[PDB]
């Protein structure tokens, strides 16, 4: 009848009804934790991208550190030796002035001369022959010896 | 005062002669070759094919009578061509047995095809008729089917769905006027169409299973009224095309029939004659002893020279040189 | 006739003593003639050959020449035919005479056949034509054309005029057995005139005749791809059809063996195999396997002949020869629009070039006027759609739906039948 | 006891219906004692779910009858000797079923409520096939067990031929160092026994007079050990077979008595031990089980109950216990009060099968939801 | 009557269409939203590293300068002394080298 | 009349049909072995005129080989002829030099200039500018190479 | 008479039997004759090639006089022409091949 | 029954048991017979065996020992005939050494000493074959 | 009764013990057989060894005698030697000489 007509009427009205909703708060449900799922994946990738760019370029900041203290203390290693190697080359040349000192002296630079031609024999020649090989004794006695040999 | 004779004739006018005999009737022929089973005999093979032939006729006359049309008696009595017009015939009856069995194959599918379109009609009808309490819309959980029951299932049926699916189907019905002729069972029988709504998948096998149980019929269905519109012109169209290809073969059908029932008695003469003639050429001697056919015979003495002269017209009419002989013998067999 | 004929010449001796007490003929002439008539025996007619073999010959034209009256020449003529019958070797003698005389024999005859009897022209004829054949001597020359051409007038003349041209027959079938003179006959227009004499509808000798000279004529690869321009295969299966003297059947039977097997092309075979299946030779073909017979060559012959007509069959049925025709609106009942193999196995392929088969068939369906084109086109479309179901919205879809129910209702029947079929075989199903 | 659950859609209130059911049905006549079934609010789902929820749920309820009556079956073999109130012994609690029954409460620890509805039947399904599983193991075990002492008690049983003489053999008879000496035994039937005497003396033609004995002797039979020479054993078969004996082979089996023996007391003793243990574990499953099945009997009570009425639930069911044949008028009343509570203008009256398909109906329509329990 | 019962059902069956839509779309909005928090929550945390490198990198030049200045001041100290040293014995090896060349012993 | 004379008479006449019959198949299968003769030989002769043509036409190939091989080795000894035509007018004319230096050798004067000047006996000098000189010789007496 | 006649015509068909069977005999036995007279047209056939071989060959003898008297003639008129032209420019490279000698 | 009879199976018994123990004490004398025999031929054939193969290879040993003395003692003959041969002749050109002398000897490297051993030995062959006659081999 | 089972338990152990000693018997019987065998065989080979010691010292005396004809053989030849020597010393001795002084 007309009754029964509208209970079948509100009967499917309802669980039509209630089957929306209930696929509206699975829907909600699931939403959420596509929400917690898509932060998660987004920020685990970029996160991760950016660590690595961020670390790959210190290694490069520490390596450019490293091979500049490097640097650094060769330089100055090398600078000290060529500072060596001035003083004792202005001996040599105080030597050789030396050597133009006394063959002014006739007296002396007779018997020397005699000698030489009795022995490319010039000054310029002997002093740098005997400096080459007296090398070890001229370091040790101007920058004192070495403790380690 | 009777006699035996026999007839020495050449294969190639003995078939003529021998219907020249058949029509003439004064010449009774005796088995000459009984220890072979006739099921084996020479011409057995032509016998057959004869009784093929027959049986064609008699089926082509079967529906001559399932029709209305008559048949026809012209009252001649032509005789089966010597020659091999069995070719001619066999072609003849092959066509006015094949065409007659497509046409009543497809005359069975399209009544069928029709009578299924014609509800699909009626049911877009009553379902649009039902979508028409106010549709502001021009155009998917609810399911929905529909289909036709037989009247005064009704009550039962829609017991049946409220109890089963209980309190969750909504069901209308409309009668439907102009009562149809059911799609297989074939009586014109009244209908009701009905559209049934449902909520989920349970429920849509659980009707449509229920609907299979009480012999009705669903059909698909629009799900817009676009789609009504569409498919309902579609089918209305194709209802009319059916309706005028039937009435077409159904013309084809009631034509070739009666060409049929003009010389479907002729034809049932001749054929059997022809079956006749060759099985009487079983009886007589074969080329297992000579070229030329051997007949032996009981006549009346009288009728002798009547026979020879019905011989003579084979001979003419079969255009072989050769005679056939007639002899008599004295004998010690019974007469009859 | 022509046996009575020959022994009623035979019964029927005049003495040739009249002939020299006229001076008619010479007197050796007749006293040969006299000794070989009372030499009867093989032995003793051989030897009087061989003594006089350059005198009989001379002694017979000079008697059957000189004297006028039909029983010498009779005579003469049948104890020449008996010679050679008894011996068809004795043809040689007649020659080394001709030999002798420095001159074809042909010439001492040819006028020979123009004489009153019937029966002596024919039977000299016969001896002319024996000769030939069991010879050396190839004839020719305007000799050769002029007894071709009296042989030509003979059956022109077509019973004992009947009779009389089965003897003329039995000579063409001596002459035609050499392979020259086939192309002698070929080159002359003798096929035309056979043809026309089985078009007279002829008795049953002249017919086994006739066809018999078909049946050597076709031997020859030359002549039966010749041939071809007379279209003998319809009136051949035609007599077929109608006669039924196991002679007739086994010569046309051999006849069509010889025309597919020695043709000289594979497309002269498939000419002559579609000339006969459209003539509808493959069911009579057929019907005789079903009946029996007695010897092994009637059967071969039944069995290659079907054999080679089911190939052509099979070979007519390939979609291209559909492509083709369709291509080329052959639209004609060909033995591919009813082949159930084809279209059950091709009628996808009708789908090719995008629905090309298809357009092309709506297009002809459309336009075509010729009613044969028409129906040939409906009952194609009909298989189409029996054959593959899937294609029945393609055919909507072109709207041959329409045309074919606009031409259901077409002017000629044969149409009608054709579009009815193929409306109720798309309408099957929905 | 015959229980009928019956929905009573509410009628806009616990009061409107379920006094009506109960108080007037009692006032009226004392048809039937009335009691408030008390459903739990679960959580109702999707129609279609619910709908296969009403199928599983009539499915279930047989496959966990069958369950309970199994181990009602075990429970009355395997306490074949006490079976004296078999019921008693199978209440889940309380005092009795009935009791259990009438003061049923869901128990929201066997199965969780806010779960969903097809969770909560897997969990009654998993626990009942585990049970069934036990019944058919356990109970088969017991069984076994107690067969091998039915065998044992057989091999007691019959003659001495068919049953195993074992301990009836008198040892002290037997030739020790039998190396080319030797006892056998054939001797049956106690009419031959007039003259055993001298036979036994002179069974064979070397036999021992003196250590030839009878073992037993029975009221138609006797059996006794004779004494004969290596070579002598089966032509003595072959005399005891002439003085119409029957075959006593014995072999000395002395060990194997004594293990004989030893398995039979084992035996005993173990089904002594695990009758306790098997008969615990039916009495403690029994419990479960019927929680299980009158669970199931509420969840098909509840999904029923809102198919047939659109939600908002209400379903304050009332559980009737009939009296005595007052079947027929009870529900004709039933019947008529429910005529407006649902339809009356389908079922009813009559109804053709539908057999083909997924489902055909299985049990009779009636204007309500209505379920049995058949303790 | 008898199609007022179905206009009821389609109505019903629409407002569950809509109320499906509506969770779409706040289901939709709400992967938005999260897409736009982590890109924030990234910017942040590259921000803050940014911040981090920078300090780093004012560190390192910081420390770089102290040891340039720390180094040329030991390589300074270490030249004084050598010329500290020096200046001791230049006399003694002068003479020295003088006098094994003046010396020639032919 | 069907006296044992008209049964004779038929009888006889279906003796004489079945004669005919019989002939019939035996000129017919008689002309069916002629020609399966026919082609039987015609094929036999062909394969073996095949190897006859084979055999002839390679020697025949020979012979044509033959005729080449004789005329170009005419052409050839024509070609060295003339160039031996040419090679000898070439000595004539340093025969003729020779001849002419001889001839001068007894001019006093000039016999004593060339000695003044000049293995250099006028022979060996006469060869070697001969051997050098040859492309100016032909070019002077047989015309240059228009192809060069 | 009746046996007498259908005797008569078994003899007639066995008489026929004997013929169509004399033809067959005759066909298988020529097939062989077809086998062996072929070598009849193959010696002919040998033969005539060999004539005409031979005849080639031994006509084929003429046309070499022909030849060398042409080329005989085509290189007497190039010596004269290179005789010729010799004595026209010979004085002259005489002179200058005695001048660079000398 | 009575004790005397039923005596006479005993015995009989009895009987059947001492005829086995009278079978297995023949069986006893058949092995110290037959297997005794074997096991002593099988030890003598052993022992014979080793001892005589330990007789042949010292016997062999004797016999190789008295061969490889005896060739031995042969070669010492050939050598020490070749010795006094070679002492021969050295007795020869010493005697030449002393009568050149009646002719260091003398010379002048020519002194008669080297002359005369270059020629000596040269000459060897034909002072062998004058001395102990040529070979007739 | 007792005393009759008694009365064959001590054939019995008879049966058993005749076997038993049997066996022992067979034991040192084969003991004592090996042991008279193996010192007769032992026996003859110590008689074989002494005579062959005998016998290869009396054949080393045998050989030694043709050790000392081989010494004779080479007397003989040496003295063979001194002889053919002393034949031809001086012609040999002549014609050395003779050619050592031709120069």
């Amino acid at each position: 009848s007309d009754a029964d007509v509208q209970k079948q009427i509100k009967h499917m009205m309802a669980f039509i009804e209630q089957e929306a909703n209930e696929k509206a708060e699975e829907i909600d449900a699931k939403a959420e934790e596509e929400f917690n799922i898509e932060k998660g994946r987004l920020v685990q990738t970029q996160r991760l991208k950016i660590m690595e760019y961020y670390e790959k370029k210190e290694k490069q900041i520490e390596q450019q550190k490293k091979i500049q203290m490097s640097n650094l203390m060769n330089q100055a290693r090398l600078k000290v030796l060529r500072a060596r190697d001035d003083l004792i080359t202005d001996l040599l040349n105080e030597a050789k002035q030396r050597l133009s000192k006394v063959v002014k002296d006739t007296t002396r630079y007779q018997v020397l001369l005699d000698g030489l031609v009795l022995q490319s024999n010039t000054l310029e020649s002997r002093l740098d022959l005997i400096a080459q090989q007296m090398m070890p004794e001229v370091r040790g006695a101007l920058f004192g010896a070495n403790a380690n040999r | 005062e009777m006699t035996l004779a026999q007839l020495f004739l050449q294969s190639e006018a003995a078939y003529c002669c021998v219907s020249e005999l058949e029509e003439l009737g004064k010449v009774q022929f005796r088995d000459l070759n009984p220890d072979v089973n006739v099921f084996q005999r020479k011409f057995v093979n032509e016998v057959r094919r004869c009784e093929e032939m027959d049986r064609k006729l008699r089926f082509v006359e079967k529906e001559i009578r399932k029709a209305n049309i008559p048949i026809m008696d012209t009252g001649e009595n032509p005789e089966v061509p010597f020659p091999r017009d069995m070719i001619d015939l066999e072609a003849n009856f092959e066509k006015i047995e094949n065409e007659l069995k497509e046409i009543n194959t497809n005359q069975e599918a399209l009544k069928r095809n029709f009578l299924e379109l014609t509800e699909l009609k009626f049911i877009l009808r009553k379902t649009q008729q039902f979508f028409d309490e106010m549709a502001d819309p021009d155009l998917l959980r609810l399911g929905f089917v529909a289909g036709v029951i037989n009247r005064e299932r009704i009550p039962t049926f829609e017991r049946m769905l409220w109890r089963v699916c209980r309190g969750n189907v909504f069901l209308r019905q409309a009668e439907i006027e102009n009562p149809l002729e059911d799609p297989v069972t074939g009586d014109y029988v009244h209908k009701s169409v009905f559209i049934i709504f449902f909520q989920g998948d349970q429920l849509k096998n659980r009707v449509k299973k229920i609907c299979e149980g009480f012999r009705a019929s669903l059909y698909p269905c629009p799900e817009t009224p676009q789609e009504r519109k569409e498919m309902a012109s579609g089918v209305n169209t194709r209802i009319d095309d059916l309706q005028m290809v039937l009435n077409q073969t159904e013309d084809h059908r009631q034509r070739v029939l009666q060409a049929a029932a003009k010389n479907i008695r002729v034809w049932f003469i001749k054929v059997r004659k022809m079956k006749a003639i060759y099985h009487t050429l079983n009886l007589c001697n074969i080329d297992v002893t000579q070229k030329c056919l051997i007949a032996e015979v009981w006549c009346p003495v009288t009728d002798l020279d009547s026979i020879q002269f019905a011989l003579r017209r084979g001979t003419e009419h079969s255009g072989s040189t050769v005679p056939s002989i007639l002899n008599r013998m004295q004998t010690n067999q019974t007469p009859p | 006739i022509i046996a009575a004929k020959a022994a009623e010449v035979r019964a029927n001796k005049v003495n040739w003593q009249s002939y020299l007490q006229g001076q008619m003929i010479s007197a050796e002439d007749c006293e040969f003639i006299q000794r070989f008539e009372m030499k009867r025996c093989s032995e003793e007619k051989q030897e009087m050959l061989q003594t006089e073999g350059s005198q009989c010959a001379k002694t017979f034209i000079n008697l059957m020449t000189h004297i006028s009256k039909e029983q010498t020449v009779q005579y003469i003529l049948t104890m020449v035919d008996d010679m050679l019958q008894e011996n068809h070797q004795r043809v040689s003698i007649f020659f080394d005479y001709a030999k002798r005389s420095k001159s074809t024999a042909w010439p001492y005859f040819l006028p020979m056949l123009n004489r009153q009897d019937p029966f002596t022209v024919h039977m000299a004829a016969r001896i002319i034509a024996k000769l030939a054949a069991w010879g050396k001597e190839l004839m020719e020359g305007s000799d050769l054309n002029y007894y071709f051409n009296w042989i030509k007038t003979q059956l022109s003349s077509q019973s004992d005029s009947s009779q009389y041209v089965q003897c003329v027959a039995g000579c063409l079938q001596l002459m035609l057995r050499v392979n020259e003179y086939r192309f002698a006959w070929v080159e002359a227009d003798g096929v035309n005139c056979i043809m026309g004499v089985l078009s007279n509808k002829c008795g049953f000798q002249l017919q086994y005749q006739m066809i018999f000279s078909i049946w050597l004529l076709a031997f020859s690869p030359q002549m039966c791809e010749h041939l071809r321009r007379y279209n003998i295969i319809p009136v051949l299966s035609d007599i077929l059809q109608e006669s039924v003297k196991e002679k007739v059947t086994r010569i046309i039977l051999a006849a069509f063996r010889n025309f597919l097997e020695k043709s000289t092309e594979r497309e002269t075979r498939q000419e002559y195999a579609l000339a006969m299946i459209q003539c509808k030779v493959l069911k009579q073909l057929e019907n005789l396997e079903q009946q029996k017979y007695d010897d092994e060559d009637i059967s071969e012959d039944i069995k290659f002949l079907l054999e080679k007509l089911g190939e052509s069959v099979q070979d007519l049925s390939s979609f291209d020869e559909y492509s083709s025709e369709l291509k080329s609106g052959r639209l004609e009942w060909s033995p591919v629009h009813k082949s159930e193999k084809f279209w059950r196995e091709n009628a996808v392929r009708l789908n090719e070039k995008n629905y090309e088969l298809l357009k092309i068939l709506t297009k002809l369906l459309e336009v075509s006027d010729d009613p044969q084109v028409l129906a040939v086109a409906a009952h194609d479309v009909g298989e189409y759609v029996r054959h593959y179901p899937r294609g029945k919205r393609v055919i909507e879809q072109l709207g041959g739906k329409q045309l074919v129910m606009n031409h259901m209702h077409h002017e000629d029947q044969q149409v009608r039948y054709n579009a009815l079929l193929a409306v109720q075989k798309l309408m099957v199903h929905n | 006891t015959e229980f009928w659950l019956i929905s009573a859609p509410g009628e806009k209130t616990c009061q409107q219906t379920w006094e009506k059911l109960h108080a007037a049905t009692t006032k009226n006549n004392n048809l039937a004692v009335s009691s408030k079934f008390n459903i739990p609010d679960l959580k109702v789902g999707t129609l279609d779910v619910l709908v296969g929820l009403s199928d599983e749920l009539a499915k279930l309820d047989a496959f966990v009858e069958g369950v309970v009556k199994k181990v009602a079956q075990y429970m009355a073999d395997v306490l074949e000797d006490s079976k004296d109130k078999v019921q008693e012994n199978l209440l889940a609690s309380g005092v009795d079923l009935v009791t259990y029954i009438t003061r049923f409460q869901w128990d929201m620890a066997k199965y969780p409520i806010k779960q969903s509805l097809k969770n909560i039947s897997e969990i009654i399904a998993k626990g009942v096939t585990q049970i069934d599983n036990d019944l058919k193991s356990r109970a088969s075990a017991y069984n076994n067990l107690k067969g091998n002492l039915q065998n044992l008690e057989r091999k007691n049983a019959g003659s001495l031929l068919t049953r195993s003489l074992a301990e009836i053999v008198k040892k002290d008879d037997f030739v020790l160092d039998s190396e080319y000496l030797v006892t056998l035994l054939v001797v049956v039937p106690k009419l031959n026994h007039n003259d055993w005497i001298k036979q036994y003396e002179t069974l064979a033609e070397m036999v021992v007079p003196r250590s030839s004995n009878v073992l037993s002797e029975d009221q138609d039979s006797y059996l006794c050990n004779v004494t004969l020479f290596k070579k002598a054993v089966d032509d003595f078969r072959h005399k005891a077979r002439e003085n119409k004996f029957i075959v006593r082979d014995f072999q000395y089996n002395e060990e194997e008595m004594r293990a004989d023996k030893e398995e039979m007391n084992r035996l005993s003793t173990d089904k002594k031990k695990q009758f306790g243990p098997l008969v615990r574990w039916l009495k403690v499953n029994f419990s479960e089980a019927f929680i299980a099945w009158i669970h199931i009997k509420a969840l098909r009570v509840f999904v029923e109950s809102v198919l047939r009425y659109g939600l908002p639930v209400n379903f304050q069911a009332m559980l009737l216990q009939p009296n005595k044949k007052s079947v027929k008028k009870l529900r004709e009343v039933l019947h008529e009060l429910y005529k407006h509570l649902d339809s009356s203008a389908a079922a009813i009256i009559d109804a053709p099968m539908d057999i083909p398909g997924l489902n055909l109906s299985q049990q009779e329509y009636y204007p309500y939801v209505y379920y049995k329990i058949d303790c | 009557s008898q199609s007022q019962g179905i206009q009821q059902l389609l109505q019903a069956e629409k407002r569950a269409a809509e109320k499906v839509a509506d969770a779409r779309k706040r289901k939709a909005r709400r992967l938005k939203q999260a897409k736009e928090e982590a890109q924030m929550e990234v910017e942040q945390y590259r921000r803050e590293r940014e911040q981090e490198f920078q300090s780093k990198q004012q560190a390192a030049m910081g420390s770089q300068g102290n040891l340039s200045a720390e180094v040329e001041q030991a390589t300074r100290r270490q030249v004084q002394g050598m010329q500290s040293s020096q200046q001791r014995n230049r006399e003694r090896v002068l003479t020295q080298l003088l006098g094994m060349v003046c010396d020639v012993r032919p």
